[PDB]
């Protein structure tokens, strides 16, 4: 019946209400408690919404469009869910007066055809004009770091952010290629950029391992299985018919491993890593040969080492071929972070890097880790996509303007629908002001003054509350966000409003 | 005041124990004997009554 | 309940004018059924006589306080406050003994002579 | 639980203050009250709300007695005194949780009220009654809250010239009950006669034989009565008779109370005037006569000119004037916050809470006017630091007499004191 | 929702915070706690009490997450941060009712926290820049305050020097890097605390197996250190991996090098230990995982994997190895010290009861964390409540000079700092309001100084004569975590609690 349509609209409001404070870098965060009891807190709407698992069928549409938003684009997963839900809230009083849903849903796609042609007119392609290679990455890095605790220390952080993307291919860039590990303790300005990978220092036990950490050209080799003798967990029982034979029972592993001890010496590999915990048998012979090794290496850490020197993993140490080996330029393990952490430097073939951060608490670094990801996604989409538009409410306020004038020239019921479509676009700049504390009543009223003077670049200043231009604030967003969001929000809005019945089978 | 040489008294202005002879705080002696003699006879009337029958409610 | 009405019942009535002792003492409102005839005052003898008391033990305290007003007329509230404190100490002596208070009364006469 | 019984009365008292808080100012929210008799009345005046509210709560009725004394003494601020009373009750809630006895709370209000008056008089500009230019513009601004505007220019010198004759010097309390507003049907606002001697409420004899006029009357020429043959008997003796004297005016005439006695009727009034009493004990009582056509004219005008006499009454008892709108309340909270370190003990913390309780009056004025609550209050502390009494209400002709702000704090100290001093209540009959 | 969760977050924090207010300070309560592993101890440390609290409220769970990270930095400021952060939430509730957004409260406390740091540094004093000879007495009396509530207070004179040398050995003068993994706490039942000695090395819990083996190791005619063998290959004939169903060659290679002790994880046999008895070569059975991976750096030796390359100078060298009998305990453990400075120091404490050992173990471990913060920053401040009063007067005075919306955010931060001295005043038997006004009057009209709440009974102010100091880096770390916690709570406007299956 008709009552199912209204019930489906209010069901999405409860999900949308939680995603409203998550819009913007300064907005509130959602605390989600998984059934596994692991607590995760982040401002990225993708991972957030994926943890809800709402039983309601129409709420699954928001999850489906969130995956395509994070895959094809990666930015704006929160805004695409709020914009798709806002159109359903404004259409609630229109359905109570007898207006069919088909006319309202059809009117939304009418403004989409005018929105696609509007984005192409607002897209300006500029690369080397009034800019350079270093000035492009430097000016855009301080924008995402503004209004944060790192703004005073951002001078040293921008220099490390520019060299991060230069170490990787400009045609193909991935934000996951730069790792960030939380290191408790130390100053936040003492962090450095490393091309290699670091470990967690999981060994708190003392009494061995003397060795200098300064190496010239170590050789890297991967080992798929654990080679060890001493084991802290399990144990071996020996019962036989002879008294003097109790010793030799546990020695069955000697000969074949005894030969493998000198195979590394003949090979010369100075780096040995494995995804399984390694005992003290491997660390024994490696001392004199100046061979470095680390046990209990994560699975994701070895995959980054394979792509570093171009080597490959092998099960045993016998049949390893010479092309599996690799060598870096320098290996230096310093005390940065008040603990010795191994790292690689000088790998020309390395397809990934790691950006280390320091701070007095792990929660402070977590706020910086999510803030650095926003600056990477801007550069990630500024390379492949040459169309750059003014974001932060600039383009959002421009789309609503022109659509109000196009409705006056369109006779019929589409006039109120397009006018309501442009009116619902005001939720994006509003919520951004409420999350930062600014008053959305006065700004949205005063912004419409200069907005009608013909200048389409007027944005919203995120630092000090006032009307201004995002061109001077260096707030940029790719044109792919505005194109993919309007197409996904319109399809998701027309899908839920057309539901006349909710069928759920139990058993 | 336990043993000897105590002129101290209760001073409500400063919230502490001060000498009342310097501030000039005195009370009538007739009021002292009247209250003690009345309170002593008042306590005897209630104690000398072992059982109290409920009065007729009006 | 005979001694309880003369102790707990008297202390509950005695604590009404107990906080009004002294110029810095507390105050109490006296409300009637219609509530529009009420008044506020610091007089201890007025509060006791105005409030209707169904306790037959509390009616005796009203007649005792009238002796101080006719003989002298000063410190009437202080008599009720001091008499209420004597019942607090006498209540602890009885329940821990359960002996006739007349023996305890004889102890008050010997102690009052040393106080004068 | 002796204190918990009092805390239940404090919460009930704060609910009454929050209801009146929305009615503060001309832009405040009105309150609809339906009487048990069926009469439906509504208005923003806090004195009329608490009068017909029929509060059955014993402690909450204290606000009615304070509001009655607020209009009888200062004449203005009956709504603001309720808000200031509830502010001290809300601040005292956290004081009881710290183990503070209300005696220290009540005793500290006496030192805080007397200190707030001395601080307010330092920033106040002392004025004298000898200047007639200030009293005209003072009473004219109070008439801007009523429908009458252009006709209020002639009403300003009417109230000023009446008080200056009876002001003299060092008069202290000046009773305005001796000044009666005469409401008669007919005439206009611009037509007014002072008649400084006295003005009655009644007409004269319309029968035959009545002289209706006498020269050198008190050998009784004129008499008052609280038969037709008695009028004819005294007509031969040339004795004027005025009957049907209202019982309410009996006590009035015994206070203020002839060279010439005549009856002058502008239109339809038929009123007798008396001039030149020249009594040594009795002063010069003046009764204001108000003329109007419709009933809504003389009514709204009566309440408008009555408030204008109260503002002038404040200047006679206490000289000086300050700018309204919560301007002085901001600087007082700033000075008492810094001077709180000069004290010691529990009383020192009370000065800090007393400064925050004075900021509710200017905050409510910003809330009821549609402006942002916290945003306007922050602008008050910012501008009042460099300038003194410059924020601009002087250009907007907003002048609040100093006695209203003084009596509002004085009556609030006694009202809150009478509350916390009640530790229990019982049935008494 | 907005009108619901925002009000409930304040009441949920006051319930948990009010529990530890009674245990704050040396006069607080010692709570009895039993770990699920079977360890029973009694201590007032808030990090252990808060970790044992299990509740379903998502707001109070943030305290355990913050105390877990703070335990590595300090660990003794658990009770200080929770009470201080809860005071910021009490002042934030009034700001919400005035129409101020909660995001402005988060940014308002950040500007007040950084401003109060520069004010405390101006009034701060330095140790090495004033008196060098008092640097020894500063570390001795710092642990006496925390140990005054325990039986340790009787022998505290000797135990005060044990915590000084343990922190210095694991750190560098310029670097000032201290790791809790380099300091271990162990203890056994029996004996008393007076027999506890500072050990420069590990425990190993070794009885030297058969008693005929020598309990002490000789220098062997002025050799270099004491030769020890760290090896993963024991002495026993091997086999292949295809079966599953030599004595004189291996043992003579070890004797040529001179290694006295051999380490092997698993156990040995009877006849297997008879060959090592004739050569005076003690054996090691049941090796725990704690005996390797660091300390050997201080040995300045080499590492030889196999018996073939063993020599005299390539073996690890230590000071000496001896077996000292402790009381009537049949364990008969060992003590290995070192002449040169090592990177690891393990404290050894004895007690007559199991509960007494664990009571003094965590009491001494807390003293190591206090000294850790004192050596990290040479400049120290006067504590005992004087830090919160001095920092509050600077913010309250500068709040009037700073205009705008943040003007009221600065006043709430100054009043929130007064919660700490008022809480300690109630635990000391003093008027919290009267003492707070007294401390402000003495620091204004008389002179600028630091006078806090009295921890021990006295008649007046000016605890500065007692030379009670607190580390500057320790107090600065507390106000940063308390401000970050108050901001983190405001960032969560909704409590999502999943069901059960």
């Amino acid at each position: 019946g008709k009552g199912q349509i209204i019930s489906n609209i209010n069901a999405c409001v409860a999900v949308q209400e939680a995603l409203k404070p998550t819009l913007g870098p300064l907005g509130s965060d959602i605390l989600i408690v998984t059934s596994n009891q692991k607590t995760t807190i982040s401002n990225d709407g993708a991972t957030i919404l994926k943890l809800l698992d709402v039983v309601h069928p129409a709420a699954k549409t928001l999850v489906d469009i969130s995956r395509a938003q994070d895959a094809e684009v990666g930015d704006g997963t929160t805004s695409v869910t709020i914009l798709a839900g806002e159109l359903m809230k404004e259409a609630k009083p229109f359905l109570e007066e007898g207006i069919s849903s088909h006319l309202i849903m059809k009117g939304y796609r009418k403004a989409v055809s005018l929105a696609v042609e509007k984005i192409n007119e607002l897209a300006v392609d500029i690369t080397s004009e009034k800019s350079s290679g270093r000035e492009l990455l430097e000016r855009c890095a301080r924008t995402a770091m503004s209004s944060k605790l790192i703004h005073n220390n951002a001078d040293f952080f921008v220099k490390m952010c520019v060299d991060a993307v230069l170490s990787l291919d400009r045609n193909d860039l991935d934000d996951k290629l730069i790792g960030i590990k939380k290191i408790p303790g130390g100053a936040m300005e003492e962090s450095l950029f490393i091309n290699g990978v670091a470990f967690k220092k999981t060994f708190s036990y003392a009494g061995f391992e003397q060795q200098p950490k300064k190496f010239n050209n170590p050789k890297i080799l991967s080992l798929n299985v654990e080679l060890e003798l001493k084991a802290e967990k399990d144990n071996a029982e020996v019962r036989v018919e002879h008294v003097e034979d109790y010793q030799a029972i546990v020695d069955a592993e000697w000969q074949l491993i005894f030969e493998k001890l000198r195979q590394v010496e003949e090979t010369g590999a100075n780096i040995v890593l494995s995804k399984l915990p390694i005992g003290d048998l491997a660390t024994q012979f490696f001392a004199d040969r100046n061979i470095f090794c680390a046990g209990r290496v994560s699975a994701d850490d070895m995959n980054r080492v394979i792509q570093a020197v171009g080597g490959s993993i092998q099960s045993t140490t016998s049949d390893i071929k010479p092309e599996h080996l690799g060598t870096c330029a320098l290996f230096e393990e310093m005390q940065i972070g008040s603990e010795r952490y191994n790292l690689f430097q000088g790998c020309p073939q390395a397809k990934t890097c790691t950006l280390l951060l320091r701070g007095g608490a792990e929660q402070v670094i977590a706020e910086v880790e999510r803030s650095l990801h926003d600056a990477i996604m801007i550069v990630k989409r500024a390379l492949q996509n040459k169309l750059i538009v003014a974001g932060g409410g600039a383009t959002e306020m421009e789309v609503s303007k022109c659509l109000r004038d196009y409705s006056k020239t369109i006779a019929g019921k589409q006039q109120m629908i397009i006018n309501a479509f442009a009116k619902a676009l005001e939720v994006i700049p509003r919520q951004l002001c409420e999350n930062a504390g600014f008053d959305a009543i006065e700004i949205l009223n005063k912004l419409r003054l200069a907005h009608s003077k013909g200048e389409k670049w007027y944005g919203v200043v995120f630092e000090t509350e006032n009307i201004g231009d995002n061109f001077a604030k260096f707030v940029w967003e790719p044109a792919l966000v505005k194109i993919n969001a309007l197409n996904s929000a319109t399809e998701a809005t027309n899908l839920i409003l057309s539901v006349d019945e909710t069928i759920t089978n139990k058993g | 005041i336990y043993n000897g040489i105590s002129t101290s008294g209760l001073d409500l202005n400063n919230g502490t124990i001060a000498d009342m002879r310097q501030l000039g705080i005195v009370e009538s002696y007739k009021l002292k004997r009247a209250v003690v003699s009345s309170a002593s006879e008042a306590a005897e009337v209630l104690l000398r009554v072992d059982n109290i029958i409920r009065a007729r409610p009006r | 309940n005979a001694r309880l009405s003369a102790f707990v019942g008297a202390i509950a009535v005695g604590d009404l004018v107990k906080s009004t002792l002294g110029p810095k003492g507390m105050d109490k409102l006296l409300q009637s059924a219609s509530s529009n005839t009420c008044m506020v005052t610091n007089d201890g003898a007025t509060i006791l006589k105005s409030i209707p008391l169904d306790n037959p033990a509390a009616k005796v305290l009203v007649n005792i306080s009238k002796v101080q007003d006719d003989e002298v007329g000063d410190g009437t509230t202080s008599v009720t406050v001091l008499s209420a404190e004597l019942l607090r100490e006498a209540e602890k002596l009885i329940d821990q003994s359960k002996i006739h208070p007349q023996t305890i009364i004889e102890g008050y006469r010997l102690a009052s002579a040393a106080a004068l | 639980k002796p204190q918990e019984v009092r805390k239940a009365n404090i919460i009930a008292a704060r609910s009454v203050a929050d209801a009146i808080r929305t009615s503060l100012g001309p832009k405040g929210m009105d309150k609809m009250i339906k009487t048990s008799r069926g009469e439906i009345i509504i208005s923003n005046d806090g004195h009329t709300i608490l009068k017909q509210m029929a509060i059955l709560h014993p402690v909450a009725r204290m606000l009615v007695e304070v509001s009655a004394a607020q209009d009888s003494e200062a004449g203005d601020g009956t709504t603001s005194v309720v808000i200031l009373t509830g502010a001290l009750l809300g601040a005292a809630e956290r004081l009881l949780n710290k183990g503070i006895h209300p005696t220290i709370i009540a005793d500290s209000f006496q030192s805080a009220a007397k200190r707030s008056v001395d601080i307010l008089l330092e920033m106040c500009h002392k004025v004298s009654l000898s200047d007639r230019e200030q009293l005209v513009r003072a009473a004219s601004t109070s008439l801007s809250s009523k429908i009458v505007s252009q006709y209020s220019s002639f009403l300003a010198p009417l109230a000023v010239d009446s008080v200056l004759k009876i002001s003299d010097e060092n008069s202290k309390n000046v009773d305005l009950n001796d000044i009666r507003l005469v409401k008669k049907v007919g005439g206009t606002i611009d037509d007014t006669e002072m008649i400084d001697g006295v003005v009655l409420t009644q007409t004269a004899i319309k029968s035959a034989g009545g002289p209706t006029r006498k020269e050198k009357a008190k050998k009784c020429n004129v008499l008052l009565i609280q038969n037709d043959l008695a009028l004819h008997f005294l007509s031969k003796l040339n004795i004027m008779v005025v009957k049907d004297i209202e019982r309410e005016e009996i006590e009035f005439l015994s206070k203020g109370l002839a060279d010439l006695v005549e009856e002058i009727d502008s239109d339809g009034s038929k009123i007798v005037r008396v001039t030149g009493i020249r009594n040594n004990n009795a002063r010069p009582t003046v009764s204001v006569v108000i003329r109007g056509a419709n009933n809504m004219i003389i009514d709204e005008t009566e309440r408008s000119l009555h408030d204008a006499l109260c503002v002038i009454r404040c200047l006679v008892k206490e000289r000086g004037l300050i700018a309204g709108g919560g301007a002085p309340e901001i600087e007082i909270s700033r000075r008492l916050s810094k001077e709180a370190r000069s004290m010691e003990g529990v009383q020192a913390f009370i000065w800090q809470e007393f400064a925050s309780a004075l900021e509710v009056i200017p905050t409510t004025l910003a809330e009821n006017a549609g402006l942002n609550s916290i945003k306007v209050v922050t602008e008050l502390r910012s501008k009042h630091e460099n300038g003194e009494l410059n924020d601009n209400t002087y250009e907007e002709h907003i002048l609040q007499p100093v006695l209203v702000s003084t009596s509002a704090i004085t009556l609030a100290s006694e009202c809150v004191k009478s509350i916390l001093r009640i530790d229990d209540i019982a049935f008494s009959r | 929702h907005g009108l619901e969760a925002k009000k409930s977050h304040i009441l949920a924090a006051r319930s948990v915070a009010s529990i530890i207010k009674t245990s704050l300070g040396p006069r607080g309560l010692d709570k009895i706690l039993i770990s699920p592993d079977g360890e029973i101890t009694i201590t007032n440390d808030g990090a252990t009490i808060l970790s044992q609290m299990e509740l379903d409220n998502e707001i109070a769970k943030l305290l355990v997450q913050l105390s877990k990270s703070q335990d590595d930095e300090i660990g003794d400021g658990t009770t200080g941060v929770v009470v201080l952060a809860s005071a910021l939430l009490d002042q934030a509730l009034e700001l919400i009712q005035k129409g101020i957004h909660p995001i402005k409260i988060a940014n308002g406390f950040d500007e007040a926290a950084k401003l109060a740091i520069s004010k405390l540094e101006e009034t701060c004093d330095d140790i090495s820049a004033s008196n060098d000879e008092l640097f020894r007495d500063f570390l001795l009396r710092a642990a006496k305050t925390s140990l005054g509530s325990k039986i340790v207070s009787k022998d505290h004179d000797r135990f005060a020097e044990m915590a000084v040398e343990a922190v210095i050995n694991v750190m560098d003068k310029d670097r000032k890097d201290v790791d809790f993994d380099l300091i271990k706490m162990q203890g056994r039942v029996g004996g008393s605390i007076s027999d506890s000695k500072l050990i420069n090395g590990v425990i190993l819990d070794k009885d030297f197996s058969h008693p005929q083996m020598p309990k002490c190791v000789l220098p062997k005619e002025g050799s270099d250190g004491v030769k020890l063998a760290i090896l993963t290959c024991p002495f026993e004939p091997p086999k292949p991996k295809t079966k599953h169903k030599k004595f004189k060659e291996m043992i003579d290679d070890v004797k040529k090098a001179g290694a006295d002790v051999v380490i092997c994880q698993w156990g040995f046999d009877d006849e297997a230990n008879h060959l090592l008895l004739q050569n005076d070569l003690p054996a090691v059975r049941w090796v725990g995982g704690q005996e390797l991976e660091h300390i050997a750096i201080s040995t300045n030796g080499r590492i030889v994997p196999r018996f073939q390359d063993l020599s005299k100078d390539k073996l690890g060298t230590c000071s000496r190895i001896y077996e000292q009998e402790f009381g009537t305990t049949k364990d008969r453990m060992l003590i290995i010290e070192q002449s040169k400075e090592t990177k690891t120091v393990t404290c050894f404490v004895r007690g007559s009861n199991k509960m007494i050992v664990d009571e003094a173990e965590r009491a001494l471990h807390d003293s190591l964390c206090v000294v850790r913060n004192l050596v990290k920053d040479s400049r120290v401040v006067y504590g005992g409540g004087a830090a919160e009063v001095t920092m509050s007067l600077a913010v309250s005075e500068e709040a009037d000079k700073q205009r705008g919306i943040d003007q009221y955010a600065f006043r709430g931060f100054a009043q929130a700092l007064d919660t700490i001295p008022m809480t300690l005043a109630e635990n000391s038997g003093l008027d919290p309001i009267g003492t707070l006004s007294t401390l402000k009057s003495k620091q204004l009209k008389e002179k600028i100084s630091n006078i806090g709440v009295d921890c021990l009974g006295y008649g007046s102010n000016d605890m500065k004569e007692l030379f009670v100091v607190d580390p500057f880096i320790g107090k600065k770390q507390q106000i940063l975590l308390a401000t970050q916690l108050c901001r983190m709570i405001l960032k969560i406007d909704n409590v999502i609690i999943s069901g059960k299956d």
